[PDB]
């Protein structure tokens, strides 16, 4: 109080100092049921990839993702991202989703990365500079190779010019390596443009074959398809809380209701468009979001040269949620219900008031509104006065302010 | 409930406690007019057991102690008239309970004892005495209220009757006290409204901002937000500090009219009600108060030939207090305000001069008591 | 030829239940008392957002197509019924008049006169979305004067253009939405129960 | 910056303008009443009850004060009351006598 | 009436209806007071010849 009222003397006298406010008690999250997870696993499940020319295009949509599932198993020969870190792809929504998936050579498999020179960068799967997405790479020797080699995973040695970002391309032509006129035919100095692995279950690792999927993002002027995690807690009832519902967020207590919301209805609202309802997307209940309680806390005080004393009125709350007194004003705390009534010391509320009294504590009681007087009429009763006393009545008006005169040019510049 | 725009309200200073003590001001008025409106009694006063009132019968605005312990014509005021983002309303210092304590008080002592308990003690006097001095208070004798004492007893009690019919029949006619209500909820309602509006920033909904922009980008889209609900605000407070202006002029005016109208008899012509005013009867409603005014109508005249003086032995006489009038042959004098004819006589009238100066004389005798 | 509208055409503008209560919202939606196209069947545009309404007899009508094209180089919007559900696809057919006996180039896929069944078809750029309602009726071809609000079916996360209709083949209605004003009236179950279309005329504003 | 400076600066006098427009409107309702209970509580008799103080008013001597006026209202306060019996009317030969 | 200021104009939101119902307040009660003043009267009453 001393400090709200800039001051070390605090005269007798009721003064609001701080809003109490019920805090918080935990965090509530819910969203639907986890129901359609994006089939990344499904490609990496295939049961071959392709000849890294022709690499593999699935589109990826209308689904929810978790990354993480993917790249926290130590499981592959190596999972790395690029232009966005690993964590970060759990946060994001996207229109369109593309898993890209091929097989090359243990020696060949670092020209997959971003703005790469060399035959599959730049004839089979061209990596932007500024490529945003993830690499995961295994070896596949043991599903792959073939004793006197497999031929199902080759590889365009030749093109007539690199590749475009993430261009998929099946065009081949003969490569003039001299001057032999090819003609579409192989032959002495005119290769052909699909060299093969050969894969052998016997190679070295630098020769064995490794399957490869690419992860590959894009969102459009055509709304998300593609979202994070449908994040979700347990759903606490009766106490004061954080929570989110589909994205709505706020703070309350969630109550039970009997609110029928129309099937298609997810949040409800009170007159002045305040929200005071919701569906939990996890049942069918619809719960009451009935506001946080709160109120002005303010200070009763007889005046500081006569007593330290205080009490307090937690103004419009209810003695559940702050010696203590509930009153129709709010709680009463610091003060006695002496409940006898008395002259109006210090004004409260609803017919309360307080006062500091003989040993000496605040008090708090219903005011009286002055003794009680039973006229004695009658109909043939008169009371005349045989005596009178003079009297003087002081009264007390302000007639003028203090003449006050600013100019605004030398407040508001100077 | 944001820590980063209640940092950034920092940077306006004061405004945020200066606007909270402007409302705290208007609050505490209420109380303030509340009581120099009904705390004008001494005492509280209580009605006698027998309703002896001479004939009068106040047992539709007097407490009915079966039922708050209200008047019946107040139970009417009280039935015709008809979220927390952080807006706080507060109680009123007085309840309706104790209102009615005073409109009670205020009617027992005006009941028993006239105006004696608005200017010293409370003194008993009968009924049909105290209305006797209320009507000599408007230029009518005495005896004109004892002549027809039942009559005037029913028609008071079949004007209050009429009242009571009048408040059940429409809720329309409350409107000064209906309107203070509905503004009031207008206000408030658009000053929560105000909370939606985007005022140009990206979003009203503060979380999106919070969530959707890096801090240099949220200060902006914030601070947008600010100057915004900081305006509502203000235009709020300053339309309010206006209103209670206004309700304070009405709280004067109804404190004026309990001092006059009920802890006395006003002869302020057309103040207390139209007519001649006899007396008042306050009862209590929500957020007003009523008065019950009663009030004198001459109702049914008679034409007169009249003289300013008479003649007698050619001195002339003026009425002592009355006027002349005759029925075309015979002249009489009576107060000004109810036909009673009295016969023109020394004691009725004085003298001064002579018949020359007085334009428009008569002649007729003066009788000699 | 025309007809009266009354007071149909109202639907649901959002998933938000309010009680008790009068809500003001502007969107697309039939004016009230309008005149709709009387049919008892061509191509016809959508302009902003359509109205459809018919009083067949047991889900008669078979389904429409809806896109700038209505014949390849882009995918068109198909729907289709098939009793009381209803089943959804984008293709670049380019069929001729028949298009119900032409029965593909496809980008998406779902699947969900005693009486009278009313439709709305809306772009929202936010995607594509259907309202719908199912009420009994007097028997008779014009359109009966009462209230209820189309409810949303679905909404399609397509992107599709759309500029015409047409339908895939009793008394039927088509009318057009537009940028309106309207006062909805909720009852205590969080239900559209009376409006105002609010620049009808003077009483109405 | 001088902008926002200007806007705060502004608005925060435009604000205290406003409030002693309306407070200097409050004291102009109670000077009005000074001058009125002036008027009649110093310059004659107000037969009005409870305005120049509490009784049956008999005159009131006004005091200048800082920005204000005191009013010392003298007053009759009737102060020693007995009962009696009484009556409205009385006889004396079938001819009622009022006072 | 130049639209691309009334469609910034609407995110403002009540100030420019409110206004309006306040200038309305201000202009009945100017007949109010007018009525209050000179309509004391029961009946218009004309002077003899
Ligand atoms: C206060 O809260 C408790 C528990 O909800 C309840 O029993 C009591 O009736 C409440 N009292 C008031 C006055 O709100
Ligand atoms: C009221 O307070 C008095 C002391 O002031 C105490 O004796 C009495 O028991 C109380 N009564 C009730 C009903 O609380
Ligand atoms: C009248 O009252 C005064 C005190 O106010 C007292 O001094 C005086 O003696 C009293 N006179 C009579 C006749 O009672
Ligand atoms: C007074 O009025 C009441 C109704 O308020 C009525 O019942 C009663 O008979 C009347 N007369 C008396 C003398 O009470
Ligand atoms: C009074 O006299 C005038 C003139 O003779 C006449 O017009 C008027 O009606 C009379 N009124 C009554 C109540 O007799
Ligand atoms: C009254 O009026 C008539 C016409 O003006 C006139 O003849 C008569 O003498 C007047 N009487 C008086 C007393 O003025
Ligand atoms: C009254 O009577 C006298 C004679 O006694 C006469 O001279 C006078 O004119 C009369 N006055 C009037 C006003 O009739
Ligand atoms: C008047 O008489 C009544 C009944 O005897 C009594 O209650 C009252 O106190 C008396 N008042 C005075 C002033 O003696």
């Amino acid at each position: 109080t001393k400090c709200t009222l800039k001051s070390f003397t605090v005269e007798k006298g009721i003064y609001q100092t701080s809003n109490f406010r019920v805090q918080p008690t935990e965090s509530i999250v819910r969203f639907p049921n986890i129901t359609n997870l994006c089939p990344f696993g499904e490609v990496f499940n295939a049961t071959r990839f392709a000849s890294v020319y022709a690499w593999n295009r699935k589109r990826i949509s209308n689904c929810v993702a978790d990354y993480s599932v993917l790249y926290n198993s130590a499981s592959f020969s190596t999972f790395k991202c690029y232009g966005v870190s690993p964590t970060k792809l759990n946060d994001l929504c996207f229109t369109n989703v593309y898993a890209d998936s091929f097989v090359i050579r243990g020696d060949e498999v670092r020209q997959i990365a971003p703005g790469q020179t060399g035959n599959i960068a730049d004839y089979n799967y061209k990596l932007p500079d500024d490529f945003t997405g993830c690499v995961i790479a295994w070896n596949s020797n043991n599903l792959d190779s073939k004793v006197g080699g497999n031929y199902n995973y080759l590889y365009r040695l030749f093109r007539k010019s690199n590749l475009k970002p993430f261009e998929r391309d099946i065009s081949t032509e003969i490569y003039q390596a001299g001057s032999t006129p090819c003609n579409g035919v192989k032959g002495f100095n005119c290769y052909f443009p699909l060299q093969s692995y050969g894969f052998q279950p016997t190679y070295g690792v630098g020769y064995q074959p490794y399957r490869v999927v690419v992860l590959s993002f894009e969102l459009l002027h055509a709304p998300a398809t593609v979202c994070g995690p449908k994040k979700s807690t347990n759903l606490v009832k009766n106490k004061c809380v954080n929570f989110n519902f589909n994205g709505l967020t706020g703070t309350g207590v969630l109550t039970e209701s009997n609110k029928k919301f129309l099937p298609f209805q997810q949040f409800g609202r009170d007159i002045a468009d305040t929200t005071d309802a919701v569906r939990d997307p996890q049942t069918l209940e619809i719960l009451d979001i009935t506001p946080c309680s709160f109120g002005g806390v303010s200070v009763i005080t007889p005046g500081t040269n006569t007593s330290n004393q205080v009490a307090v009125l937690y103004q419009g709350v209810n003695c559940t949620e702050v010696n203590v007194f509930q009153t129709r004003a709010g709680c009463l705390i610091g003060a006695e219900h002496v409940n006898n009534s008395y002259e109006c010391d210090i004004p409260i509320g609803a017919g309360i008031c307080a006062s500091y009294q003989t040993s000496q504590s605040i008090i708090a009681y219903t005011m009286s509104l002055g003794v009680e007087n039973s006229v004695a009429y009658s109909n043939n009763s008169i009371a005349i006065p045989t005596n009178f006393t003079i009297s003087v009545t002081t009264e007390i008006l302000p007639v003028s302010m203090t003449k006050t005169s600013v100019d605004c040019t030398m407040y508001i510049c100077g | 409930d944001s820590t980063e725009c209640s940092n950034l309200l920092l940077q306006y200073g004061s405004f945020c406690t200066q606007l909270n003590r402007a409302l705290t001001g208007i609050a505490v008025e209420q109380d303030k007019n509340t009581q120099e409106v009904f705390a004008q009694v001494k005492q509280i006063y209580k009605t006698p057991p027998i309703k002896d009132f001479g004939g009068f019968n106040f047992s539709q605005i007097l407490p009915d102690p079966s039922k708050s312990k209200r008047s019946f014509i107040e139970d009417l005021l009280f039935n015709k008239v008809t979220k927390f983002n952080g807006l706080t309303v507060l109680p009123p210092l007085l309840t309706d309970e104790m209102i009615a304590q005073y409109t009670s008080a205020l009617l027992a002592g005006t009941i028993t004892s006239g105006w004696t308990f608005g200017a010293g003690a409370a003194l008993q006097i009968p009924f049909a005495m105290q209305m006797a001095y209320r009507f000599n208070g408007i230029g009518v004798t005495q005896n004109v209220l004892y002549e027809n004492q039942k009559l005037i007893a029913n028609q008071f009690n079949s004007a209050i009757g009429k009242i009571q019919d009048s408040l059940s029949s429409t809720a329309s006619a409350l409107g000064k006290l209906q309107d203070v209500v509905n503004q009031n909820a207008q206000a408030l309602n658009t000053l929560v409204k105000q909370l939606s509006s985007n005022f140009g920033a990206i979003s009203s909904v503060l979380n999106d901002i919070l969530s959707r922009l890096d801090k240099v980008e949220a200060e902006v889209q914030i601070d947008r937000l600010i100057t915004g609900r900081l305006q509502s605000l203000q235009t709020y407070v300053t339309q309010q500090l206006i209103r209670a202006a206004e309700i304070r002029a009405s709280a004067n005016l109804a404190a004026t009219k309990m001092s006059e109208c009920v802890l006395g008899q006003s002869k302020r012509v057309d103040f207390c009600g139209k007519g001649y005013h006899l007396m008042s009867f306050p009862q209590s409603a929500p957020h007003g108060v009523v008065f019950l005014h009663v009030t004198y109508v001459p109702a049914q005249e008679k034409n007169f030939t009249t003289a300013p003086a008479i003649c007698h032995d050619g001195k002339a006489h003026f009425p002592r207090e009355g006027v002349f009038v005759s029925n075309g042959t015979h002249w009489f004098v009576t107060q000004r305000n109810f036909y009673e004819p009295q016969i023109i006589t020394t004691d009725n009238t004085f003298v001064s001069g002579n018949c020359d100066v007085v334009i428009g004389i008569v002649n007729n005798t003066v009788y000699d008591p | 030829a025309y007809t009266n509208s009354f007071t149909r055409g109202v639907y649901y503008p959002d998933k938000v239940f309010r009680s008790s209560v009068l809500h003001s919202t502007q969107d697309l939606f039939l004016p009230f008392f309008s005149n709709v196209t009387w049919f008892h069947n061509p191509v016809l545009p959508f302009n902003d957002g359509v109205y459809f309404a018919s009083t067949e007899k047991s889900n008669i009508i078979r389904g429409w197509i809806f896109g700038t094209t209505l014949d390849s180089k882009t995918q068109s919007l198909l729907i289709v019924n098939n009793a009381t559900n209803v089943v959804i696809k984008v293709c670049e057919f380019q069929f001729c008049n028949d298009p119900f006996l032409g029965v593909n180039n496809c980008t998406f896929e779902y699947v969900s006169f005693k009486n009278l069944r009313e439709f709305v078809f809306k772009n929202i750029d936010g995607y594509f979305k259907i309202y719908s309602k199912h009420t009994p009726i007097n028997l008779v071809r014009g359109l009966p004067q009462g209230f209820s609000a189309l409810e949303p079916l679905v909404d399609l996360p397509i992107g599709i253009n759309i500029t015409r209709f047409q339908t895939l083949l009793a008394a039927y209605y088509v009318g057009y939405l537009q940028p309106r004003t309207f006062l909805l009236k909720y009852n205590e179950n969080g239900t559209i129960t009376d409006a105002v279309d609010c620049a009808l005329d003077p009483l109405s504003e």
